[PDB]
């Protein structure tokens, strides 16, 4: 896949992804939050402390991650890991056991 | 002079392999993925927690057309064995975990053979989801699933 | 550190010959042996090394072989150019080298010009000499015998290399002794024998010339 | 008899001991039946071997004739 | 195209500091190590020490007292310094190049060598002396220092030198036999005692 | 120190992991296990599982690793971290919820002749067959199988350093004795493949 990793080099060149993508230095990054319930794993009366396992849905837009397909041979989506963008460090603020993160960075 | 080293640098230098691509012609092909599950151990199926702990091996299969070589040229290697790391894979996982390990537990090496072919056999212990029948305790039967994606 | 040893020591051979070298450790070299070939007064130049791979730009004459304890270095025919001495040498501990072995050319037997010198007169007033030219092969041995019992307690030798007009070896001792004992005893004689003759060849002086 | 034995590695022609005659193979599956197919024990024997339910063993009395799936007679 | 030259004081006393200097062409000290070797009179060769292209240094144990051993990389030399010389020290040094395998190192090319002699001894003319049988005729040369020494008749076998004292002599063949020793530019003419 | 640090970086300029530590491809590298029992932790008799405290030494020689003493100072043995070499995968095929292969990379010793010395820890949850017909007085004969599990004999070949485990620094279990232990080398020839 030659035109996608041409692409994805493209993308990346100069990208960093410690920095949040305002493209002016007053703008702000509006992320959607969703929540997908997967399992409602268990109530703990005794340690007041509920157990779920979910999936969050996260949108916004990074203007540096954006592209012609035309001039990229069709690509019009791709898939990137999750370590390499930018990610909003959205996490469970009311935590019991200490976790704040999500359990597996997908792409 | 070693004809695996000779190999592995014609593969990865020199060819320019590239892991995060996935292994076709064009982004519209879709990766066939073969998969078998090997028992190993059923561990335990605690009713209390309705958790079911395996040890399963789950073998994957693949072609990756870009490892491919002519076994003639070097020294009649025909397969040859890679650290998962340096490879392609194609990131299946237990989707119905009740702990949050969704991974493998070992990342074994990826075995490449000369006609393309990478075959992988990881294995891992799972706590999956399984949701228990207490009606006809102790006389019960459960169907427990494990469900990768 | 690794005991090398090499056989033989001189080895006479002729131009075209099938000629094969024989180095021997102490220990296990593990095919970490090296072989080069250095003439007089001409730096060393490597031939072989991992007791297999030639050193580019050397013939394909040569070749090695060897495993453990035992290596050989093979010529697969002799040209006029590879009369030199070799020595095999090990790295993987240490680094000891062979005692060489000196490689030069077959020739039919030659007889000793046996001759010598007496003291002369200015060596009174301040000792004989015995040479032995144009022999072959180097095999030969000389001593001094004077009054019925060994004799020049101060002698020495020396042998000459292959004179390439030649191919023959020359040989010259010094039959030294001191002034007052040359004057007191009444004669002395050079003898030497070798495979360059059938038999033993003297040759003698008296207290005077 | 000569028969093909495991005992050897690799698979190697033995004739047998005295006593023993009979060649034998026996077949079954394990975990790795997966990609390697079924295991494989070749020997000789004075009477045909038992087998459990998951066994296969046949037995034979000529030479030769307890060839691995891979090799001919 | 590789060579290697070595070079400095062929005479050396006792006690004092020999020095000499590896003049590389062909190569870079930057890339290629060297070591330097030797071999005393009458006995197989052995390992002094090395150049590494890091530009660090490594030593025989049993000399690792007395060798000094540096480099220039702007003028491709190496240098070598070894103190309190005695006469086992005689003998012929070679600086090579050495090639790698990993870790493994073996030598690949030599220079000319330069030959070191160390001995007590101090220039001398040689003792031109006559021989004769009272055909093969006989020319002596004794006490002369250093070598070598040049000798004409008037064919001529001339035999290589010998140290009675730490002093040369010679024997030569073939009446006058004619001597000429560099050590003093000095020159003779012997004729027979017949 | 210089001399080592010089030699370390001579070994690992050009070394690789992947490949096996042999000159030629075709040849076997043989790798000699001896399992160490430290203490018996636990019996779980209603799991099955078994916990012991153990040392895995592994002993294999690396052809690339050699170096002449004589180069360094004298310098015979180093000890190097174990990521950077090539290592068995050597897999306890019998967990039953332990780790499968060895997690605490210790280092290595490493001698002039290439010799590879490794002795990492490990904690082994081994799945037993526990029979209890005689229980409390019965004996269990629970096992450790270990074997390479990418590497077949015909490319990596593991042999038994004793004929029993190492049980010089066993600690004594307050509830079971040990009678006996040994170790036993198993091949198995599959249909697919008789080399
Ligand atoms: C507790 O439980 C454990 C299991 O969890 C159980 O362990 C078993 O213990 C018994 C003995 O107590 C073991 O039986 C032995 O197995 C040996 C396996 O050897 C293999 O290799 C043989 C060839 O290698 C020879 O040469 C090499 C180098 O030269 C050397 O390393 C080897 O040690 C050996 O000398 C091979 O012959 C052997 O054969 C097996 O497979 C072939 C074909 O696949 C088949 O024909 C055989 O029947 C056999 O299955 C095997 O591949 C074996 O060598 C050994 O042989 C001895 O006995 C036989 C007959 O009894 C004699 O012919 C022979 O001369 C020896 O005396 C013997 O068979 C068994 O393997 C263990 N099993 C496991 C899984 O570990 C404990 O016993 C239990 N303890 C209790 C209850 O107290
Ligand atoms: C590969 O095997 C064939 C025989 O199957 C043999 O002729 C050939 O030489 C082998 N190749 C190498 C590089 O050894």
């Amino acid at each position: 896949s030659e035109a996608e990793g041409r692409l994805r080099e493209k993308l990346f060149s100069g990208y960093d992804s410690s920095v949040r993508p305002a493209r002016e230095v007053g703008d702000r990054v509006r992320v959607s939050v969703g929540l997908i319930l997967a399992q409602l794993i268990s109530l703990n009366e005794k340690d007041e402390e509920m157990s779920t396992k979910v999936y969050l849905d996260l949108e916004w837009t990074d203007y540096r991650l954006s592209w012609d397909p035309a001039e990229h041979d069709g690509i019009d989506s791709l898939r990137i890991t999750a370590e390499s963008v930018w990610l909003p460090d959205v996490v469970l603020l009311n935590n019991n056991d200490g976790n704040f993160d999500v359990a597996l960075d997908i792409s | 002079l070693n004809e695996e080293e000779r190999l592995i640098r014609h593969l990865f230098q020199e060819k320019g392999y590239n892991k995060e691509l996935r292994p076709v012609a064009h982004k519209e092909e879709s990766v066939d993925v073969a998969l078998a599950l090997t028992l190993s151990n059923l561990i335990s199926l605690k009713e209390v927690e309705e958790t079911l702990t395996t040890n399963v091996w789950i073998e994957h299969g693949w072609t990756d057309n870009r490892l491919k070589w002519n076994a003639e040229e070097f020294g009649n290697i025909s397969v040859l064995r890679l650290p998962p790391d340096m490879v392609w894979l194609p990131e299946i996982v237990l989707e119905n975990n009740n702990d949050g390990s969704f991974q493998i537990s070992y990342s074994c090496n990826v075995l490449v053979y000369h006609y393309g072919f990478v075959y992988w056999l990881p294995p891992a212990i799972f706590r999956s989801s399984c949701p228990i029948s207490v009606t006809y305790f102790p006389f019960d039967w459960q169907n427990c699933s494990l469900k990768f994606s | 550190d690794i005991v090398i040893t090499q056989s033989p020591s001189l080895l006479s051979a002729s131009v075209g010959d099938r000629v094969t070298l024989t180095c021997k450790g102490s220990q296990n070299i593990d095919n970490y042996l090296a072989w080069y070939q250095q003439k007089l007064g001409e730096a060393p130049k490597l031939l072989i090394y991992k007791t297999n791979s030639l050193q580019t730009g050397i013939p394909s004459r040569f070749s090695g072989s060897g495993s453990g304890t035992d290596y050989t270095l093979t010529i697969s025919s002799l040209h006029s150019e590879d009369l030199a001495t070799y020595y095999c040498y090990q790295y993987i501990n240490g680094y000891t080298f062979g005692t060489g072995t000196k490689l030069e050319l077959k020739r039919a037997d030659a007889a000793p010009t046996v001759s010598i010198f007496p003291p002369s007169t200015e060596q009174l007033a301040t000792s004989v000499v015995c040479l032995m030219n144009n022999f072959y092969p180097r095999d030969i041995s000389v001593k001094w015998k004077i009054d019925g019992t060994e004799r020049r307690d101060g002698v020495l030798d020396s042998v000459t290399d292959q004179d390439s007009k030649d191919s023959t070896y020359s040989m010259s001792s010094t039959l030294s002794l001191t002034k007052a004992d040359y004057e007191s005893h009444n004669l002395y004689t050079c003898e030497v024998v070798h495979k360059t003759s059938s038999s033993p060849v003297v040759k003698s002086f008296n207290r005077n010339e | 008899i000569v028969c093909h034995t495991t005992a050897t590695s690799p698979i190697s022609a033995v004739t047998c001991p005295p006593g023993e005659n009979l060649c034998y193979r026996k077949m079954w599956c394990d975990a790795f039946c997966s990609s390697r197919g079924k295991v494989v024990e070749l020997g000789c024997a004075a009477t045909c071997p038992s087998k459990k339910p998951y066994e296969e063993v046949t037995c034979c009395s000529t030479d030769k004739c307890n060839p691995h799936p891979k090799q001919r007679p | 195209e590789v060579q290697l030259q070595e070079s400095g004081p062929g005479l050396v006393q006792p006690s004092e500091t020999l020095s000499l200097t590896c003049t590389v062409s062909g190569f870079s000290l930057t890339s290629y190590s060297v070591s330097w070797l030797r071999q005393p009179s009458g006995k197989g060769p052995e390992w002094m020490g090395r150049m590494w292209d890091d530009g660090g240094t490594v030593y025989n144990s049993g000399l690792k007292s007395r060798l000094s051993i540096s480099r220039d990389t702007s003028k491709n030399q190496v240098f070598l310094k070894m103190n309190s010389l005695q006469t086992d020290d005689t003998g012929t040094y070679y600086c090579t190049r050495d090639e790698r395998i990993r870790a493994i190192n073996w030598f690949a090319y030599w220079g000319q060598g330069t030959l070191v002699t160390v001995s007590s001894a101090e220039t001398t003319a040689p003792s031109v002396y006559p021989l004769a049988p009272g055909v093969t005729l006989g020319c002596l040369v004794k006490g002369y220092f250093p070598e070598p020494v040049t000798v004409t008749w008037n064919g001529v076998h001339t035999f290589p030198a010998v140290l009675q004292s730490g002093l040369y002599t010679l024997t030569s063949s073939v009446v006058t036999c004619n001597v000429a020793h560099p050590g003093q530019q000095h020159q003779r003419w012997t004729r027979k005692l017949c | 120190s210089e001399h080592e640090t010089r030699l370390v970086a001579k070994l690992f300029k050009d070394y690789s992991s992947v490949v096996r530590p042999v000159e030629d491809h075709r040849q076997v590298v043989e790798v000699t296990v001896g399992l160490q029992l430290i203490q018996l932790i636990n019996v779980d008799e209603v799991n099955q599982i078994v916990t012991t405290n153990v040392r895995l030494k592994q002993q294999w020689v690396d052809y690339n690793l050699k170096w002449n003493p004589d180069d360094y100072g004298g310098v015979k043995k180093i000890h190097i971290p174990s990521e950077k070499i090539w290592r068995p995968d050597l897999v306890l095929y019998n967990n039953a919820d332990g780790d499968f292969a060895i997690v605490k990379f210790t280092k290595v010793l490493l001698q002039y002749t290439g010799h590879i010395t490794w002795t990492p820890p490990a904690i082994f949850k081994s799945y037993c067959e526990i029979i209890v017909t005689h229980f409390p007085f019965d004996e269990q004969n629970c096992s450790m199988k270990l074997g390479t599990w990418t590497y077949d004999g015909s490319v990596v070949a593991i042999n038994p350093e004793s004929d029993q485990p190492d049980l010089s620094n066993f600690m004594e279990s307050g509830e079971w004795v040990i009678k006996e232990s040994r170790g036993w080398k198993h091949s198995v020839t599959y249909s697919c493949c008789p080399d």
